[PDB]
RNA sequence: GCUACCUAAGAACAGCUAAAAGAGCACACCCGUCUAUGUAGCAAAAUAGUGGGAAGAUUUAUAGGUAGAGGCGACAAACCUA
RNA sequence: GCCUGUUUACCAAAAACAUCACCUCUAGCAUCACCAGUAUUAGAGGCACCGCCU
RNA sequence: UUAAUUUAUUAAUGCAAACAACCUGCAUUAAAAAUUUCGGUUGGGGCG
């Protein structure tokens, strides 16, 4: 079964003149008079050219034609791909082995209570109550709006432990910045093109959680695979594309180290909002991208497992519910599915408030739920300050 | 009338595409079917009736997973969203297709017959006789047309050379390449008969107009012979 | 009740009774030179 | 080869006796056409002794052309006549498939175009009444209207009783004797009779006896002297 | 450009009772049961009261379509510029 | 008359029309309606929910 | 409408034409329609 019917399928051009059959004779169109009449044969003008370069009216040549075509198809992840597999595909593409929760070296960053904020659960409820109901004008602010309010006054907040971090100084949110990563795996090649939103740039690298002892442990872990779906799908699959690792950054600027990559859900339609196991696909595989191209930026473009594993924080929201992950490159060897492999600590579904009322409920004349967050966890704002001060 | 028809699209995808509907209206505006307007507007899910349509620069036999089943509202029956390789396509899900499920779909026609699981795609002439089948093609690749409303099942009454008879479910016997591809199990949602629309609204929901309100009363012309006792008089 | 069956829209004015449309078809061609013989000072509307 | 052959009818159900009586049937025919048409009849539906029986009656039809043996029997599906169907019309009338398609088509449109016969009647009058696709138009319709108007006698009891079958000689003789006796009566236009009519198997189905004795309740004399009296009445007519 | 139906993409539906309703009461809104006025009238079908529906088969703005040996019609032979 | 609804704009709003439900007839099928559908479907029509006895 | 006259038009078939189908010509059968009419006396109505 054919797709697109006839009648819309472009229309075929009408059948020519006799007069074009008799080799002898030329025939008599009305190309001299300029213009149509219905009893002269129709001209057959020869194809036409511009002549010169007008940007507005511009017709690309063949993708066959164009200068970075490449026969090998790559397969690109960005900010709108949605993995079928969700975790499990990041994870092969990676060659990474999960772990459930943070890592004990961050989650106790925030046990004592010197790094717990004053005031800190109002302070909490106040951002989360200004980005829900008090952000606008209007009477129910729409996530578009209240996920990268809620998102900018959490690091905020968390940016005010400066007076006991000095350390917080040697950091700072970039926006708008874009890094490309590229790596083989099983003969497939792999694009990351993360752009997202809100890199924290810090000017020192982040600890290493693992060491070589549970690096080594990884090599026994077998990598999960599924069948039939292919670890490709849903992945970009272009052949016009370069091959070039790129940081977001030129050489020398200051805050080149990556410490959080802060990814937001914020599209209003649900089937545009990614799924939770999705979203914590695009954290995964964007930690990743960012990681490796820190490492072929230090230790060049060769495949070899790293001295100094590589790592980056990310967090992935979408203005409710949260996940934090914490990825190690540990291995810029990706090709075979053997040997050390990189690993993701995920904490999943940390959902701050389990939802927010912003009319008062009334039933008979009775105010039944108040205006306000209902169901507020401190937990997942304690693990959001956890991975913040990492480093410092 | 300035009527182009919406299905006008030309490459397969998943995404539901918004439909435009008819009302019954020729391409010149007039009615030609009646009883058609209005309703809940839909969106229309491409489905692959090829099931076996291997990927492109592949070949063979492959197996699928079962992403999910939804509800169509352009059909009776409830599509499957399945997922091979590197592609994700709509096919028409069986009775008992369950999300996470694997199908089969194969060109194969082995010696012996194969064992039929339902929801599996396999030529004609590598099922045993008289399995329930569904999605039947009329000749090899052509596309699935005939047992595709919910809950219904041709039976594999016959094969004989490289014939197959069916039986429709209007119980009408076809005849058939056994190479053609066809479904086992019956299609999906099977419990579609005992719907109750229960008021005049649901069906105004589904698009469907009131009948005309007019009264219809061909008569057998008598023979000349005949025509003296047509009207005997009481 | 009635009297009002006209509702002013110059967008159906147009497309309805306007110069393209009548040059769209031979009959209204016919039209515009009707009146163009009878000497109409508006052609078209 | 006969070892392809014999194996094929060792498979659609076929027996070695009746492999070898087929073969014997064979009017020189090459055992090639010999299994495409019993392939063409066990597609149809008949049972292998069913196929046996009526190829024994007919050889003739092992030189029937296979693609019109292929169009017949497509056309016998969508009339649907198979299986059993077909089974019992063709042991009355082996002539369906030399028939004409036209013959065929127009038996049809008559019974459902001007006879008004549902599909399905028109498949259970053909499965009950095969000698009616033998009968010649015109005919057919007249007996189909002497059943309706002047017997009145709808369509649903025209199939079930296979009223077609019987001819329309016996069908006047006995019809007309009833209604000069006062027997039978023609409804009127509401649809009423003063007494209620015989039914249609006491009238046709039964023997002559029977018909004369329990329902007529006449004389054979007088019925053998009504009988030359309405032929000579026809003859006549005509 | 009315009206019958339809297509595309829109919009409206207070409050109370119930609970997810072709539910009840009742605004806006749509209609037009009965009475009265009016009858060259405010009106070539209106006004006042009364009344039916008023989250639905609802109402409705915009653009488009179906044209007369035709259209459209929940048939009234209704409507298709009084 | 099952019901909610529809109708003779401008003398008839109804027991009339429609209506879920049930019943009858027709059709084995692709690229402009039906339908990007396939007999549990689609069209034509009768009657009027449901429920009972025969 | 079982009033008269038609099949111009569609759908089928048959025969020609041409090489199974399509197209054309001629027939036949239906569907759909098209044109036209509906005498006189007998208070009306029925049967006359
Ligand atoms: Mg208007
Ligand atoms: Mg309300
Ligand atoms: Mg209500
Ligand atoms: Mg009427
Ligand atoms: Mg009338
Ligand atoms: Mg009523
Ligand atoms: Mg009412
Ligand atoms: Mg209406
Ligand atoms: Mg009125
Ligand atoms: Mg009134």
């Amino acid at each position: 079964y054919e797709w697109g019917v006839r009648s819309t399928r472009k229309s075929e051009p009408p059948p020519l003149d006799r007069v074009y059959e008799i080799p002898g004779l030329e025939p008599i169109t009305f190309a001299g008079k300029m213009h149509f009449v219905p009893w002269l044969a129709r001209p057959i003008f020869p194809p036409w050219d511009r002549g010169y370069k007008d940007p507005r009216f511009y017709r690309s040549p063949p993708l066959h034609e164009h200068p970075l075509y490449k026969d090998q198809a790559c397969y690109i992840f960005h900010h709108r791909c949605r993995l079928l597999e969700g975790v499990k595909q990041a994870l092969w593409l990676t060659k990474t082995k999960l772990i459930e929760g943070l890592p004990e070296k961050v989650l106790s960053l925030v046990d004592d209570p010197r790094n717990h904020i004053e005031n800190q659960d109002e302070c909490v409820l106040n951002v989360i109550s200004h980005a829900r109901l008090w952000q606008t004008t209007e009477e129910i602010p729409k996530r578009e709006t209240y996920c990268p309010v809620i998102v900018d006054n959490l690091i905020q907040l968390c940016k005010s432990q400066i007076l006991k971090h000095p350390s917080l100084a040697r950091r700072i949110c970039v926006q708008n910045s874009t890094f490309s990563a590229t790596w083989n795996r099983e003969s497939l090649l792999l694009q990351v093109r993360g752009s997202g939103g809100a890199r924290l740039s810090t000017k020192d690298p982040l600890p290493t959680i693992a060491s070589r002892e549970e690096i080594e442990a990884t090599k026994n872990h077998v990598l999960e695979t599924f069948y039939p779906i292919s670890p490709i799908i849903d992945l970009h699959e272009c052949n016009i594309y370069d091959v070039k690792n790129d940081t977001g950054f030129q050489e020398g600027y200051p805050y080149p180290y990556p410490h959080t990559l802060y990814l937001l859900d914020k599209a209003n339609l649900r089937p545009h909002r990614l799924q939770p196991d999705q979203l914590r696909a695009k954290m995964i595989l964007f930690a990743f991208g960012s990681a490796l191209a820190q490492a072929r930026l230090l230790y060049g473009n060769d495949a070899k497992v790293l001295e100094q594993p590589v790592v980056v924080q990310s967090v992935g929201t979408d203005g409710r519910v949260f996940h934090f992950l914490v990825f190690q490159l540990n291995t810029t060897d990706l090709d075979c599915n053997e040997g050390v492999k990189n690993l993701a600590w995920v904490d999943s579904d940390q959902l701050l408030y389990q939802h927010f009322w912003c009319l008062p409920v009334i039933k008979k004349r009775v105010v039944v739920e108040p205006v306000g967050p209902v169901g507020f966890k401190p937990e997942t704002f304690r693990k959001f300050l956890a991975l913040y001060l990492h480093g410092a | 009338a300035n009527f182009v028809s919406w299905k006008s699209r030309t490459k397969y995808t998943i995404t539901p595409v918004k439909m435009r509907k008819s009302g019954g209206r020729d391409h010149t505006g007039r009615i030609r079917v009646h009883g058609i307007g209005g309703g809940h507007k839909q969106r229309y899910r491409m489905i692959d009736f090829l099931r076996f349509r291997p990927e492109e620069t592949k070949s063979g036999p492959f197996e699928e997973k079962v992403i999910q089943v939804r509800y169509d509202p352009c059909r009776s029956a409830d599509i499957a969203l399945v997922a091979g390789g590197s592609r994700k396509r709509w096919i028409i899900a069986t009775e008992n297709m369950q999300a996470g499920d694997t199908i089969l779909n194969s060109n194969h026609i082995g010696r012996m017959a194969v064992a039929a699981r339902e929801g599996d795609a396999h030529p004609l002439g590598a099922l045993p006789v008289g399995t329930l089948i569904n999605n039947v093609e009329s000749e090899p690749g052509r596309g699935a047309q005939y047992i595709r409303a919910a809950g219904t099942c041709g039976v594999l009454l016959r094969k004989v050379n490289g014939t197959a008879i069916i039986q429709l479910p209007s119980k009408r016997q076809m005849q058939v390449l056994e190479t053609c591809v066809a479904t086992v199990g019956r299609v999906s949602n099977v419990d579609h008969n005992k719907r109750v629309i229960g008021k005049a609204g649901r069906n105004r929901w589904l698009g469907k107009r009131p009948n005309s309100g007019r009264w219809h009363r061909r008569k057998i012309r008598p023979l000349p012979p005949m025509k003296s006792y047509v009207k005997l008089p009481s | 009740a009635r009297g009002n069956e006209y509702q002013p829209s110059n967008i159906k004015r147009k497309n309805k009774h306007g110069w393209v449309r009548r040059l769209s078809t031979p009959a209204g061609v016919q039209v515009i030179l009707r009146r163009m013989l009878k000497g109409r000072k508006s052609l078209s509307h | 080869e006969l070892e392809r052959v014999m194996s094929s009818l060792l498979d659609m159900g076929f027996s070695n006796a009746h492999i070898n009586e087929l073969l014997s049937v064979r009017r020189g025919a090459s055992l090639q056409q010999l299994l495409d048409i019993i392939s063409e009849f066990i597609l149809l539906g008949l049972n292998p002794e069913p196929v046996c029986v009526v190829l024994k009656k007919s050889p003739q039809l092992l030189k029937l052309p296979i693609m019109q043996m292929r169009k017949r029997s497509s056309y016998l599906q969508k009339l649907g006549l198979g299986e059993g169907k077909l089974k019992r019309v063709l042991y009355c009338c082996p002539e369906i498939f030399t028939m004409r398609q036209q013959d065929i088509n127009d038996t049809v449109r008559l019974l459902k175009e001007k006879c008004l016969f549902t599909v399905q009647q028109v498949t259970k009058i053909l499965h009950s009444c095969p000698s009616v696709l033998r009968e010649d138009l015109g005919q057919l319709e007249y007996k189909f209207q002497y059943a309706y108007f002047r017997m009145g006698i709808k369509h649903p009891d025209i199939v079930k009783s296979e009223y077609l079958q019987y001819s329309l000689t016996k069908i006047k003789q006995r019809h007309i004797y009833l209604e000069r006796l006062g027997r039978y009566q023609t409804p009127d236009k509401k649809g009423q009779t003063q007494i209620p009519n015989p039914l249609l198997k006491d009238i046709l189905r039964v023997s002559e006896a029977e018909f004369l004795a329990r329902t007529a309740c006449t004389s054979v004399e007088e019925f053998q002297v009504f009988k030359k009296l309405l032929a000579r009445e026809e003859e006549e007519s005509e």
